[PDB]
């Protein structure tokens, strides 16, 4: 074998402790750059003029933040969707003021995480597996694309991308509610059904398999020792599990087929989260939640408030207060 | 910044006490007969 | 002749027009004629900030700084009356234009110095008996420097002058006295000074260019802290016209 | 991997535990005043 | 500015070329089963 | 001191990742 | 923050007096002023009842 | 002793009438005939030493003068406050509905 | 009293760290085969 042939054999080797592969050739450097920049920025970055109004917001630990308040702050509204790599700045000091780290991080991250998804297909192929784990990962990935790329595109600025920080995330959520009434949007509602249901079914499946473990141990040892890695025989009794759950509800509401059950476990959260991602990605173009403001009117024409109108009052509070020095004109159009 | 002056010891013991409990248990497991 | 599409994103839009080396002529002033500056442009090239004296109370120096707000610094499309005075001196009375830019510069070690770089209400005069504007003409005068933030500006805790809370609402039972300087917003208005040094004159077109140096105070954060002294240096361009 | 033949078990008997804890506690009782200053 | 830009451009080009030539290097054959997919 | 604490905990977690991956008890088929 | 300047001590007769400096050994040290020849001219007394060199 | 100058101004006639030297231009909508034509002329020609000086703006029609006379009782003048007139705030003070 | 605010954590770790080292070693000795 020549050098290229050998290199290819190593890259695609099924024997590396962590699989590299061709997607990994892009994933490794991009994820390392994003990680390193993030860590350094989160600790040490100076304040960033997120809203382009010369009002710098401090995100880093050394500049007065704790783990909860800290963030890498989105790039300046003055930049908008302009590409702002380090070399476009006159200095690192300028780059930092304008939120250059945010762009470097999210672009390397999105590239790296897309390659992470490809890499999941890639290894499944090398191991002779079925290929669709990567399709499940497309759900959180799509969600990351929605908040870091698609929303900024629709609104015309990376300053409206989700901040890389715990409190910045909450800021993004509250402002999103004000501007899109996301709670009243059916795609976010499907998302909630996806994650509440995902958690429910996770607990359900956990509890049912755990409930029907076949006795292989004594009381002075963990029942976990009753299963040995790679054993051929199933470790629980699915017939007893189905016997239980089918009586809890009724026979035909319970799965007796493990393949069907596990498919449902994959599908429910993944589809819901795809809708969550699509909610963000379509509210990115301002097709917003249901608006029933003043929908109910009496015989004279008096407005009779519903809970929708109370939501509206909360939303107004968010709207009027957010970015309190950034608006000069009466309508918030992006 | 005007932080709570007990936050440091609170955090350090919060980590150390249970971590130490686990390390003690782990190491004495390892030293048991194979 | 350059179009917007030729200029966009190059940096040229933040530059003042230049005159070539052959422009060393003289522009005659007819003292019976009225005049205007149709366009005054000021392109800063250096911002210097006076270091705060350690306490030695010697001469504190103006030191270099790094611009962090990009190519957003120039004053332009400024216009005003150019009066001919009885002693033959000329007085420029600034009327209007893009006559201010917020600018943030950064000192060694990280301290950021925002300022309202401006010539608002500039009144600048030459030496007496200026029968022609030549490469020996200079303009000297003063301008107004209003508060860097205007009266609606709200601080991160929602406090302001014409709007906002008037107290530190997150500390409902703190003693107010220690917080008065942060709670009570004040609107600054001070004077700046500028010299315009003509280096080039096109006698035929009425165009002049040269160098300037201005001195003014930086942002005081609506009275929360002391402003710094700033010296701005750069190039200028003006088109003189009969009007 | 083929095992390392240089490995040795380690021991601390109870008396040594007691002696060690006494050393540490008494050192702490001694130095604590200076740490608080 | 310029040296950094050129350096990153070269770095990115390097890894992209690895990705493309890598997947071009008989990738369908790199599986545990049926290799004759040409 | 707070910053030191936060970074210290983070650094311990990263070290933990390293040991949990490269120095895990190996899975063995019985 | 700043040097206060060099302190020159003088008595009522206008003779320059010099404060005896603290050697490194001493955590505390008395305040004794001498003329240029080392003769004691002023001090801060401990016992006041027989003081002869007080600044007063 | 630090003072909020806008709050302080609210305890003068500025808080009771349209201050020809300070009040934002939308305030002239309060009374018949003042907005936008006279409002613009008034703001443009401020400050005024007294209310009646508003009658001395050049170019006025007789109709305009009479409207001004009928509305002097709604006007005041106080010292120009930098905080209220900077920022072009007399034309747009950041308040809509 | 105006004590050094790091004296508490200094003292606590001075005790805990070596004490924990010893307890780990002791317990894993006990758990070895008799
Ligand atoms: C896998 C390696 C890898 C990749 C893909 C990237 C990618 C990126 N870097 Mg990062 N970087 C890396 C490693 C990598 N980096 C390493 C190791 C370092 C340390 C030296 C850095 C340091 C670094 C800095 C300091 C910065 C970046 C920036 C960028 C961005 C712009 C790059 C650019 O302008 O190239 C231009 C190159 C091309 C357009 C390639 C064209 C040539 C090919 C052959 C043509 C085909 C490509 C075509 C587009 C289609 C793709 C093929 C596909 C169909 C398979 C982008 C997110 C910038 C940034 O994040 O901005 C916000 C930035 O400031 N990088
Ligand atoms: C008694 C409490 C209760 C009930 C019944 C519900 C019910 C619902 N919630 Mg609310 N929710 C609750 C408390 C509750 N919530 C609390 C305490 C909070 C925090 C404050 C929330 C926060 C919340 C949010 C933010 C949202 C919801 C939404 C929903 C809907 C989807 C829930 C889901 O898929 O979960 C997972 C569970 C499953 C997938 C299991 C199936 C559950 C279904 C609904 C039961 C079917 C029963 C059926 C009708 C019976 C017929 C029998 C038939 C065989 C004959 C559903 C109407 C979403 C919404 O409003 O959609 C329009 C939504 O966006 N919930
Ligand atoms: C009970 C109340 C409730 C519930 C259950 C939810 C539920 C949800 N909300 Mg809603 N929301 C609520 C109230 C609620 N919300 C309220 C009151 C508001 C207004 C204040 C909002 C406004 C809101 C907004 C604006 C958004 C949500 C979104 C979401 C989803 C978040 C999870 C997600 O995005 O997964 C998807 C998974 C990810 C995003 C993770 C991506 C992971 C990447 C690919 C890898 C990361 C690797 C990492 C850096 C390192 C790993 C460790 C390392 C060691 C390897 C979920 C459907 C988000 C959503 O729909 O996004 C699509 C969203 O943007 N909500
Ligand atoms: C005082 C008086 C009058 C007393 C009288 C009392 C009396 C005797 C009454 C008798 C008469 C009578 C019956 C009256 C009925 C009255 C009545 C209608 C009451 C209504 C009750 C009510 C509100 C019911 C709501 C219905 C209900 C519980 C709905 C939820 C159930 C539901 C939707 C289930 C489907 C969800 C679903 C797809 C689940 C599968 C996912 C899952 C759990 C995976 C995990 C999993 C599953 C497996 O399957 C197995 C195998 C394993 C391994 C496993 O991981
Ligand atoms: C601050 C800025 C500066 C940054 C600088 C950082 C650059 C690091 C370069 C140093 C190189 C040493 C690394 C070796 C460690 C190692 O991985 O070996 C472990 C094994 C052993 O290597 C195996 O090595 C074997 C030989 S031997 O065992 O080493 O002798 C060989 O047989 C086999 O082919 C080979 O796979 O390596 C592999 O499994 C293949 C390499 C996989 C590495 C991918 C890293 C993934 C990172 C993801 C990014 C996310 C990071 C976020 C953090 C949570
Ligand atoms: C009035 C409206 C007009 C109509 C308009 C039509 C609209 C389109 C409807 C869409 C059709 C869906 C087809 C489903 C087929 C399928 O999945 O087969 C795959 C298996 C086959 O079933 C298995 O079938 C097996 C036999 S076989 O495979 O079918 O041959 C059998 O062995 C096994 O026991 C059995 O469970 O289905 C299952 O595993 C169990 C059902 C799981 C539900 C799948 C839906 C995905 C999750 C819901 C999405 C989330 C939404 C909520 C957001 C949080
Ligand atoms: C406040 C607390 C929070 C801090 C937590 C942060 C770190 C958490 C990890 C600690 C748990 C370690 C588990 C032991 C792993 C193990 O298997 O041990 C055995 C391994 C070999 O693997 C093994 O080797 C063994 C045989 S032999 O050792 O090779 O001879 C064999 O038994 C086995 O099969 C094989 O897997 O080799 C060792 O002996 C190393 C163990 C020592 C680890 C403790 C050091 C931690 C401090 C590092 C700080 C870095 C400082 C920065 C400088 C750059
Ligand atoms: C920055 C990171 C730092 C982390 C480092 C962790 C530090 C760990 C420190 C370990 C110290 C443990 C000491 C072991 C203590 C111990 O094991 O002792 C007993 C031990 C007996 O050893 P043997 O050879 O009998 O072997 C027994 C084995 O089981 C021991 O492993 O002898 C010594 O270790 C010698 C030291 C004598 C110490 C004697 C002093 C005790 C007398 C009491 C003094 C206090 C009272 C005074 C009153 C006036
Ligand atoms: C060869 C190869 C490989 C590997 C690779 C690697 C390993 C890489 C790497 C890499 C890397 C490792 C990278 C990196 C990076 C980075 C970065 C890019 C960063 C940054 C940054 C910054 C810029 C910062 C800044 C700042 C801040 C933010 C704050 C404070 C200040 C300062 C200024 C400092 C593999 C296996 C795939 C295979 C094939 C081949
Ligand atoms: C620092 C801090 C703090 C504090 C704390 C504390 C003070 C604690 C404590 C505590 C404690 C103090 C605890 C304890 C304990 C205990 C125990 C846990 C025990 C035990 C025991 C035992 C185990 C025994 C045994 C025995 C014996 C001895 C004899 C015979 C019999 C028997 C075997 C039974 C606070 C929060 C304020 C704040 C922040 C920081
Ligand atoms: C609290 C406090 C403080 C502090 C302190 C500190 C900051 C410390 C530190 C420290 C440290 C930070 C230390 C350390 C260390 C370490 C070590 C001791 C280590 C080790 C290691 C090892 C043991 C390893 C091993 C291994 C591996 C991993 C792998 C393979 C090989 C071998 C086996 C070799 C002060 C005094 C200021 C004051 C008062 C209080
Ligand atoms: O930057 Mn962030 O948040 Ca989207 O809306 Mn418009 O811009 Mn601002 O206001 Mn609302
Ligand atoms: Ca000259
Ligand atoms: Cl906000
Ligand atoms: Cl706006």
């Amino acid at each position: 074998a020549n050098l290229w042939e050998r290199f290819c054999n190593w890259v695609t080797s099924t024997d590396n402790r962590l699989y590299v592969g061709w997607f990994g050739v892009i994933m490794i450097p991009t994820l390392l750059a994003a990680t390193i920049c993030f860590v350094i920025a989160f600790i040490a970055a100076p304040p960033v003029d997120i809203d382009g109004i010369r009002e710098p917001v401090s995100g880093s630990l050394l500049y007065g933040n704790n783990i909860i308040t800290g963030a890498v702050v989105p790039s300046s509204n003055a930049i908008g969707l302009h590409f702002y790599p380090i070399w476009e700045a006159a200095s690192l000091d300028e780059w930092l003021y304008n939120g250059g780290p945010y762009q470097l991080i999210i672009f390397h991250f999105l590239l790296g995480a897309s390659c992470y998804m490809g890499r999941q297909w890639e290894l499944s192929y090398r191991l002779g597996m079925r290929p669709w784990i990567c399709v499940a990962y497309s759900a959180p990935l799509a969600s990351a694309f929605a908040v870091f790329l698609i929303y900024p595109i629709g609104q015309g600025s990376f300053s409206d991308g989700m901040p890389l920080g715990i409190s910045g995330t909450f800021n993004f959520m509250i402002v999103f509610q004000a501007e899109h009434n996301i709670l009243m949007h059916p795609f976010h509602q499907l998302g909630v059904a996806g994650v509440f249901g995902g958690a429910l079914f996770c607990a359900m499946h956990g509890s049912l398999v755990t409930s029907s473990l076949i006795r292989e141990t004594t009381e002075t040892e963990s029942a976990n020792y009753g299963y040995k890695f790679g054993q051929e025989e199933e470790t629980y009794n699915i017939v007893a599990a189905h016997g239980y759950f089918g009586r809890l509800i009724f026979q035909y509401a319970s799965f007796n087929n493990s393949r069907s059950l596990h498919f449902f476990l994959a599908a429910w959260p993944v589809v819901g989260v795809w809708f969550a991602a699509l909610g963000i990605s379509t509210m990115a173009f301002n097709l917003n939640g249901f608006n029933f403001n003043h929908s109910v009117i009496d015989a004279k024409g008096n407005v009779i408030n519903t809970w929708a109108d109370i939501i509206n009052r909360a939303n107004l509070g968010m709207e009027v207060m957010h970015e309190r020095n950034a608006h000069n004109f009466p309508l918030d159009l992006a | 910044m005007e932080v709570n002056q007990l936050g440091l010891i609170a955090t350090a013991l919060f980590v150390l006490v249970p971590s130490v409990f686990l390390i003690i248990l782990y190491v004495q497991t390892e030293s048991q007969q194979k | 002749t350059l179009t917007y599409d030729d200029i966009v994103g190059t940096g040229l839009a933040n530059k003042c027009p230049t005159l070539d080396d052959t422009a060393r002529g003289a522009y005659p002033i007819d003292s019976s004629q009225t005049y205007r500056i149709a366009r005054l442009c000021l392109q800063p090239t250096t911002f210097l900030v006076k270091e705060e004296p350690k306490n030695k109370r010697q001469e504190a120096e103006f030191v270099p700084t790094k611009l962090v707000t990009r190519e957003t610094t120039s004053l332009d499309q400024i216009q005003g009356e150019l009066k001919v005075n009885s002693d033959g001196s000329l007085t420029f009375v600034e009327e209007d234009g893009i006559d201010f830019q917020p600018v943030t510069v950064q000192m060694a070690g990280g301290e950021r110095i925002p300022l309202l770089f401006t010539v608002k209400n500039l009144v600048a005069s030459t030496q007496p008996n200026v029968t022609s504007i030549t490469t020996s003409t200079d303009f000297k005068g003063e301008f107004n420097v209003p508060s860097y933030r205007t009266a609606n500006f709200l601080d991160p805790k929602g406090r302001g002058l014409a709007s906002g809370y008037d107290s530190a609402i997150a500390l409902p039972q703190a003693k107010e006295e220690e917080l008065a300087r942060a709670n009570v917003k004040r609107f600054s208005l001070t004077k700046g000074q500028i010299s315009l040094n003509v280096a080039k004159v096109d006698g035929r077109t009425g165009e002049i260019a040269g160098t300037f140096e201005s001195e003014q105070l930086s942002d005081d954060d609506m009275g929360a802290h002391e402003p710094h002294e700033v010296k701005i240096q750069g190039v200028f361009y003006a088109s003189i016209e009969p009007a | 991997m083929e095992p390392n033949p240089n490995r040795q078990p380690v021991e601390l008997n109870r008396t040594s535990l007691y002696l060690g804890l006494l050393l540490i506690l008494v050192l702490a009782l001694l130095f604590s005043s200076y740490f608080f200053n | 500015m310029e040296t950094l830009k050129i350096t990153v451009y070269i770095v990115v080009t390097f890894f992209v070329l690895l990705f493309v030539f890598g997947f071009l290097s008989g990738d369908p054959a790199r599986n545990p089963k049926r290799k004759d997919l040409e | 001191m707070e910053t030191i604490t936060y970074v210290f905990i983070f650094a311990c977690i990263i070290a933990l990742f390293f040991f949990a991956i490269f120095f895990r008890e190996p899975p063995r088929i019985t | 923050q700043a040097w206060k300047g060099h302190a020159v001590f003088r008595n009522k007769e206008g003779e320059e007096l010099f404060v005896r400096r603290m050697p490194a050994f001493f955590e505390s040290f008395p305040v004794i002023l001498t003329d240029k020849n080392g003769v004691v001219k002023a001090d801060i007394p401990f016992r006041r009842a027989e003081s002869k060199y007080s600044f007063e | 002793e630090l003072v909020n100058v806008v709050d302080e101004k609210l305890g003068t006639a500025y808080g009771e009438k349209i201050d020809l030297n300070n009040t934002n231009i939308a305030a002239f909508i309060q009374y018949r005939g003042l907005y936008p034509t006279l409002a613009k002329l008034i703001v443009k020609n401020a400050p005024y030493e007294s209310v009646e000086d508003v009658l001395n703006i050049p170019g006025l029609t007789e109709r305009q003068k009479q409207i001004l006379r009928e509305n002097l009782e709604h006007f005041t003048v106080t010292e120009v406050e930098t905080a209220l007139v900077e920022g072009g705030d007399r034309y747009n003070n950041g308040l809509y509905k």
